[PDB]
RNA sequence: AAUAUUUAUGU
RNA sequence: AACAAAAAGGAUUAGAUACCCCAGUAGUCUUUGCAGACAAUUAUGAAUGCCAUAGGUUAGAUUUUUAAUUUAGUCUAUAAA
């Protein structure tokens, strides 16, 4: 079918999209039925309370809390996995990973790639790269596990920080040179996918929908897309409340 | 599929104060009426009774001899669910209107009350006592007491399942024996042929169940025990169900014709 | 070559270009029809193009030069073979009156047949001795013989209860008061007698016809 | 793999519906009528029923609606489709009443299903473990195969002429290097139950030297080798050196589906009488009366022959619907042709009487009235 | 034995003569009449039965016609369903 | 879980496999009585008829709804079609969502390519954005001529050809409902599916009704403000140049 | 149901 | 033996060689040669590769031989053409 589309040259890439779009909605046989959403609802809240910090210390510290029974959250189960698995990976990737996520958020689209040169440049000359790949791939879990030069997180005191060597270009690497000079900040059109809270958000202020009146905005909007019913319904879920009775709704970080 | 329907004020959660014990209704209604919902859906899962209500099921398999089996699962749940539909929480005051159409037709509020425990207690088996509304059709509007065995049904659409007297200790050589012996065979000869003993009006307006009583064993025998020595029992059951009684509700099902 | 050329496949190409110029030269083109742009994006699928279809059994690899290649097959599975073993043996069972009719196709969600015979939403027929039957086939090792029989022993159990229940339930009900309407054996038989009498009456007019002929061929045209 | 489109097809009602079953056979060396068919001995097709909300559309969930003139009025809905789409692009069908009923009016009667047992009648039932099996294993014995119902093989005596030379030549002499393996197998226990003993005081199972040296043992005695050349082709026991061999196995399970009860040693308890003495008596009718010898009756929708004892003796043109006589249904089973043969016997009076009683139709009543 | 065609295109299907005819009754009874007269003679007595019989006819009434046939209304609604199709 | 009339009282925003699974969409006809060119659809082969692949039926559907309703929102007139014993209140209901018109009989032959002798006495009206009648075009009303359809909705294409001809020789779009039997080249949006079953017939164009319904919601909702998604029809356009040319005569003399 | 006479011409 | 050009006779007819009739010779048949012309036709040379279906039918094969697949012929009705 994608072959037949035949456009016009005089139209703008946007309209280009949207004749695709609704092309890939008509072959969408429904979701599943007994399937849901598995970051959601208390998981997914869980997430937003541990992986907010930008220290990898505090962010064990805080699923320790959610693990310990009696928390709030109800995610024991999930907590403690996740522990058993951050616990078992390089801890400089760790610190290295979340440093670039908080930065992430601030470069553009070009300049992280020449970023992330210089940075994986360096990680070919560390020891955990060359240990990691070389135990758990060519080795396929032979020898036993990944031995990181750092053995645990808590054997870097605080105050030390390992993840600014990783994010100071080198003279002997040149910057890469892409092959275009296009660049942007934000993704130019990434809303064909479900309603995200982004989408929520802004839709709530302006307008004054309701909780049920909401739901059924974003599924005409979108045409009967598979799952915005769910998809939005979770949302409203965890980042709204029930401000003036049913007929508003607000968000709930004031 | 039939599925089990939340109670009125919310007694599966704590069940009636000076009734019924939370965990004796729990045995009475929610594990006995999913079991025979659970047997029911077995015998119309593939009928056309799959989506009718009870009540369309009790008055569609009445006279059918084949059917039989399926009136009784359907019956059941009606007659269960319609005497928990009609209790609350605490006692209400019986309607002025109400009070004195009572008095009229069994001479004083009592007198209606010893009756209905008496039957109870008088019919020695399984069954529900029903406080019927008869108005033929230049009668007034007149209240009477109706006995109804295991699975009896009070409407009239189902008068071939009414099971209103027993006929082991009924139907013998007295006079009042072969009289009763009459009757069954005279309507059983007249059902079969189709002929009806007792005109009806249409719609079945001639009954109206406004109130019920389950004289199961299983509802009572858990809270009050059997009842040796007079304490408990059959009888306190039935004492204690009078307090609970809805007579608001029992006043407005009972649709009584304006005349004070 | 009888049948007519539609060119409806077409109809925005043709209808495109027709609104392009203006009849009247020198003059823009006048508005198109309101469903040019509607359609603008969604073309025609393409149509008249024979492919291979689905093969749902493995194609005869001995075929040198075979035919019906573009030609639907069959859809064969597994239970087809096991239904006709099972409906052979049990013939009334197809007596029993069974709904096809769909009330909204979702009764597969609920069908677990590692529990038993009885599910949710489906009559106890010979369709879920057949499932059952392959559940234990498959997952527990079991040979077609084997798997047959307790999957059928289970199937008469549960048909002996239903048949009990009928006899019970009316004797029962009897006992208290109960009375029933015509049974089918009585309601079958006085249809017989309508019919029955009807085919006296035929049999009585012709036998009538074939003694009157009879007279008529005999020759009795002069009494003496 | 299956794409989800086909994956619900699979569970489909439609799809679950049978292939047609073959007809009740019958003699091949026999005439028959060309246009006019009257109703099978069992079903062949499936009943389907719908809602009485969607019989008012004609809906039975097939590929068009069907015709409200022929599918509605009656109480009891049911239509056997013969063809979902036929060449005349309508639906082949046809009112599925005369087998869907005959089922509930038989299992009106409680009776249950027997096995056939030459002429002490004592009945057992067919769902038992002892004889209702089909699996079996090489370790079965010729003792336990006459308990059996369900053999691959044909039935000898019923196969006709041609069919039995067919058979040789395309099961029985492809079968020759197979069976000698199934005496080597044999042998292999014959060298060893030599050995019964020489641990108290198997072999490779191949050896050309011995399947010889065993057959050529038999020659003498044909009956241990017939039963050795059942067990491999799997063939029904024809001599009695049981299981009603005389007639042949049947075609069907013993029960045939059409009743699962397995005893009639119940005693109905009447309301006011109490328990009676024998079942309660069923109405049949006369067809074919003795004076085309012997009688048939009618026995709710099945026809079998008169009880052992008049209307039955000759046809009388003054009864009104026809000769129609009292009789109560002893013993019912089903033949190896697939039929429902029922031993019928002439019933009581006085049980009519308690019968009428109930439907009104008693003249005199029993109870209050009767003084003796 | 083959069984029957499947019938070529046809113009129209349809039976020449949808209703059957009846034979017109007192043909006869003077067919038996003319056996006496040949038999016997011409003025005899044992002819006197049958004459009378013929003479009862032509007294009695005509019959009324029979109501037409439908047959050829459907013969022409399952035409291209039965048979080939429709030729012209 | 399901009403025999419920594809009227509330028809489905959109058909689900199970939806038309259930409604008998897939039963196509008789393996001999189809024509090999709409091969492209079918599934399989079972109970001697062809199947119609369930996926291809949702596809097709979903495509014909989006042309449904961008039609009615750039004002264009549909018609819905559906010519059979009891497809009357199925096509009267669909037309009422969609604000259509509606055809439950023979088509007359020539009632678009001779639709001046046909449809010559009936009525007409100008609307304008919000569909709210014009007064000023009485003389227009007369020497106009009478209108077609802009998107023919057929639900047995097999049964009447002369209307699908029309509409190809006419340059209008068509949608039909095509069977294991019928000939795919004779509407531009085809939907394989059963068109002998009046309970799949009345979920397709249930859902096409609904299509119409969305669509004119946001043509009214647009033109309340300020937004017309459509330009005047030409005939229409006509009559105004001549109107002021008339006009300019008044300014003249 | 297997009937059977004869009928040329026309700027 | 029978049939039957020719020859001959009897009728029919305005006339009748003729069509119809009573009869009847070559010839049809056997054997051995000559002769080579036919609406000797499918008004269509033989052969090879290739193109979508349907309903019959002929001789086989396979199969869960009931009924469906399949090879080589033949005949109706169609699609693209
Ligand atoms: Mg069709
Ligand atoms: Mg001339
Ligand atoms: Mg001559
Ligand atoms: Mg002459
Ligand atoms: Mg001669
Ligand atoms: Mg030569
Ligand atoms: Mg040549
Ligand atoms: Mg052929
Ligand atoms: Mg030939
Ligand atoms: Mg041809």
């Amino acid at each position: 079918r994608l072959a037949e589309l035949t456009p016009r040259d005089y139209w703008t890439i946007e309209q280009r999209l949207s004749v695709i779009n609704d092309t890939i909605e008509e072959f969408s046989t429904g979701v599943p039925y007994d399937e849901n959403i598995e970051i959601g609802g208390k998981i997914r809240l869980a997430i937003d309370r541990c992986f907010k910090y930008d220290k990898i210390d505090e962010i064990i510290a805080a699923l320790k809390e959610e693990a310990a029974e009696g928390a709030k959250g109800g995610v024991q189960s999930w907590a403690k996995n996740t522990l058993e698995e951050l616990t078992q990976r390089s801890p400089t990737s760790l610190h290295v990973t979340l440093r670039q996520m908080r930065l992430g958020k601030s470069w553009g689209i070009a300049h992280t790639f020449k970023r992330e040169h210089q940075m994986a440049a360096k990680f070919m000359k560390s020891h955990d790269f060359n240990e990691g790949v070389t135990a758990l791939l060519i080795d396929k879990g032979a020898n036993g596990p990944a031995k990181w030069k750092p053995a645990s997180l808590d054997e870097i005191p605080p105050g030390a920080n390992i993840s600014e060597d990783y994010f100071r270009n080198d003279p002997e690497v040149p910057v890469l040179e892409l092959l275009n000079d296009r660049s942007y900040m934000q993704y130019p059109y990434n809303k064909f996918g479900l309603p995200n809270d982004y989408d929520v958000k802004e839709a709530i202020e302006k307008g004054n929908f309701t909780r049920e009146k909401l739901i059924d905005h974003f599924v005409e909007t979108r045409r009967g897309k598979q799952g915005v019913r769910e998809a939005v319904s979770d949302v409203l879920d965890r980042m709204a409340v029930r401000s003036k009775g049913t007929e508003h709704v607000q968000w709930k970080k004031e | 599929q039939h599925y089990l329907m939340p109670l009125r004020d919310n007694f599966e959660q704590e069940g009636i104060r000076n009734f019924l014990s939370p965990g004796s209704v729990n045995m009475a209604y929610t594990e006995y009426q999913t079991f025979i919902l659970e047997k029911l859906n077995a015998l119309v899962v593939g009928t056309d009774f799959e989506q009718k209500d009870t009540k369309s099921i009790v008055l569609a398999t009445a006279r059918d001899p084949e059917l039989a089996h399926v009136f009784n699962h359907a019956s059941m749940a009606h007659n269960n669910h319609f005497f928990f539909d009609h209790l609350s929480p605490v006692p209400v005051k019986m309607g002025d209107k109400l009070f004195y159409h009572i008095n009229e037709n069994f001479g004083s509020v009592d007198t209606l009350r010893d009756e209905m425990i008496g039957t109870a207690v008088s019919m020695f088996g399984p069954g529900f006592v029903w406080l019927v509304r008869t108005q033929l059709p230049g009668q007034p509007v007149a209240l009477r007491v109706m006995a109804t065995y295991l699975a009896g049904s009070p409407y009239p659409g189902a008068h071939w399942r009414r099971q209103e007297m027993d006929a082991q200790t009924s139907i013998g050589s007295s006079p009042q024996g072969l009289s009763n012996g009459q009757r069954f065979f005279e309507r059983s000869a007249a059902g079969f042929k189709g002929n009806k003993l007792e005109p009806t009006a249409p719609g079945g307006t001639d009954l109206i169940p406004i109130l019920c009583l389950n004289t199961w064993e299983y509802a009572w025998l858990r809270e009050y025990g059997t009842g040796v020595g007079g304490m408990g029992g059959k009888l306190a059951y039935a004492q204690s169900w009078w307090n609970m009684i809805d007579w608001a509700k029992v006043e407005e099902e009972a649709r009584l014709e304006t005349r004070i | 070559g009888k049948g007519r050329i539609f060119q409806a496949a077409k109809v925005y190409q043709r209808a495109s270009e027709a609104a392009a110029t203006n009849i009247v030269s020198g003059l823009p083109p006048r508005n198109p029809p309101l469903w040019l742009k509607a359609i603008e994006s969604i073309p025609p699928a393409e149509i008249n193009t024979r492919p291979y279809p689905i093969q749902h059994s493995p194609p005869n690899p001995r075929a040198r030069k075979p035919r019906n290649l573009f030609r639907p097959t069959k859809i064969v599975y597994p239970e087809d073979e096991l239904r006709r073993d099972f409906y052979r043996d049990h013939p009334w069972e197809l007596a029993r009156p069974r709904m096809i009719i769909e009330l909204d196709g979702k009764d597969a969600r609920f069908l677990d047949w590692s529990k038993g015979l009885r599910q949710r939403g489906i009559p106890l027929s010979g369709e879920s001795v057949v499932q059952r039957q392959l559940w234990l086939m498959e997952n527990q090792g079991m040979t077609k013989q084997e798997a047959y029989d307790k999957a059928r022993h289970e199937f008469y159990k549960l048909r002996q209860l239903e048949q009990m229940e009928r006899r019970i339930a009316v004797e029962e009900a009897r006992m208290v008061g109960g009375y029933f309407g015509k049974d089918l054996l009585t309601v079958g038989m006085e249809l017989e007698n309508k019919t029955y009498e009807s085919w006296k009456k035929w049999a009585t007019t012709e036998i009538a016809r074939q003694e009157s002929a009879r007279a008529s061929m005999y020759t009795n045209v002069v009494d003496n | 793999g299956v794409s989800p489109g086909g994956a619900l097809l699979r569970t489909s009602r439609m799809f679950s519906l049978p292939p047609v079953i073959p007809p009740p056979p019958g003699n091949k060396l026999q005439m028959i009528s060309e246009r006019a068919s009257a109703t099978e001995a069992y079903p062949t097709h499936q009943v389907l029923t719908t809602f009485e909300s969607s019989r008012s559309r004609g809906d039975w969930g097939l590929k068009r609606p069907l015709p409200l003139k022929s599918t509605t009025g009656t109480t009891y809905p049911m239509v056997k489709v013969k063809e979902m789409d036929s060449l005349e692009q309508i639906t082949d069908f046809t009112s599925g009443t005369q087998h869907g009923l005959t089922l509930k009016k038989f299992q009106a009667l409680n009776i249950p299903i027997s096995t056939p047992s030459e002429i002490r009648p004592v009945q057992r039932s067919v769902f038992e473990a002892d004889t209702d099996v089909t699996a079996f294993s090489p370790d079965e014995q010729i003792q336990e195969a006459e308990k059996r119902w369900k053999f691959s093989g044909p039935w000898l005596a019923g196969m006709t002429p041609g069919e039995f030379k067919e058979y040789l030549a395309k099961t029985v002499r492809p079968k020759r290097a197979e069976f000698r393996k199934f005496i080597q197998k044999k042998i292999a226990a014959q060298k060893t139950e030599a050995a019964n003993r020489e641990l108290q005081e198997k072999p490779e199972s191949i050896t050309d030297d011995e399947v010889t040296e065993y057959l050529r043992r038999l020659r003498n005695d044909n009956q241990v080798l017939y039963d050795l050349v059942g067990q491999f082709l799997d063939l029904a026991p024809l001599k009695p050196p049981s299981p009603y061999g005389g007639r042949g196995p049947p075609i069907t399970h013993p029960s045939a589906g059409i009743s699962y009860l397995r005893t009639a040693a119940y005693l109905n308890n009447h309301p006011i009488y109490g328990p009676q003495k024998s079942h309660p008596p069923v109405q049949a009718r006369v067809l074919k009366p003795r004076r085309g010898n012997d009688a048939k009756i009618g026995v709710a929708g099945f026809v079998a022959d008169g009880p052992l004892g008049s209307v039955m003796d000759k046809f009388d043109p003054s009864i009104e619907g026809g000769a129609k006589l009292w009789v109560n249904v002893d013993k019912a089973t089903v033949d190896s042709t697939g039929r429902v043969q029922l031993t019928v016997s002439d019933a009581k009076a006085t049980d009519v009487l308690i019968a009428k009683e109930l439907i009104g139709d008693a003249r005199e009543p029993i109870f209050g009235s009767a003084p003796k | 034995p083959n069984k029957p065609i499947r019938l070529p295109p046809l113009k129209q299907l349809r039976v020449r003569q949808a209703n059957k005819a009846e034979e017109n009754p007192c043909i006869a009874v003077m067919s038996s009449v003319l056996a006496c007269w040949a038999s016997a003679g011409y003025n005899s007595a044992g002819c006197a039965t049958v004459e009378n019989a013929l003479r009862a006819c032509m007294d009695a009434p005509k019959p009324a016609p029979k109501p037409n046939n439908t047959i050829n209304y459907h013969l022409s609604r399952f035409q291209e369903r039965l048979t080939q199709g429709k030729s012209k | 879980r399901y009403i025999p009339e419920q594809y009227l009282r509330n028809p489905p925003s959109d058909a689900s496999l199970e939806d038309l699974m259930a409604a008998q969409a897939h039963m196509g006809h008789n393996t001999s009585l189809w024509n090999p060119a709409n091969a492209r659809y079918i599934y399989g082969v079972r109970q001697g008829i062809h199947i119609i692949s369930l996926e291809t039926t949702a596809t097709h559907l979903r495509r014909a709804a989006r042309v449904v309703e961008e039609v009615a929102y750039r004002g264009g007139l549909i018609l819905f079609v559906g010519t059979r014993p009891g497809q009357r209140p199925i096509v009267v209901r669909a037309a009422e969502l969609a604000k259509a018109c509606h055809l439950f009989t023979k088509w007359r032959p020539g009632t678009i390519t001779n639709r001046e002798q046909l449809l010559g006495g009936v009525p007409l009206t100008v609307v304008d954005e919000l569909d709210r009648p014009l007064s000023g075009f009485e003389d227009h009303l007369h020497d106009r001529r009478p209108l077609a359809p802009d998107l023919v909705v057929c639900l047995n294409p097999k049964e009447n050809m002369t209307l699908l001809y029309e509409c190809s020789l006419a340059k209008i779009p068509t949608i039909g409902i095509i069977d294991t039997n019928t000939n795919p080249s004779w509407v531009t949006y085809q939907i394989p599916a059963n068109d002998d079953s009046l309970r799949a017939t009345a979920l397709i164009s249930g859902v096409l009704g609904r299509a119409g319904e969305r669509g004119q919601k946001r043509r009214l909702e647009a033109a309340q403000r300020g937004v017309v998604t459509w330009k005047t029809p030409a005939d229409v356009q006509g009559y105004f140049e001549l109107a002021s040319a008339r006009a300019a005569d008044a300014r003249r003399r």
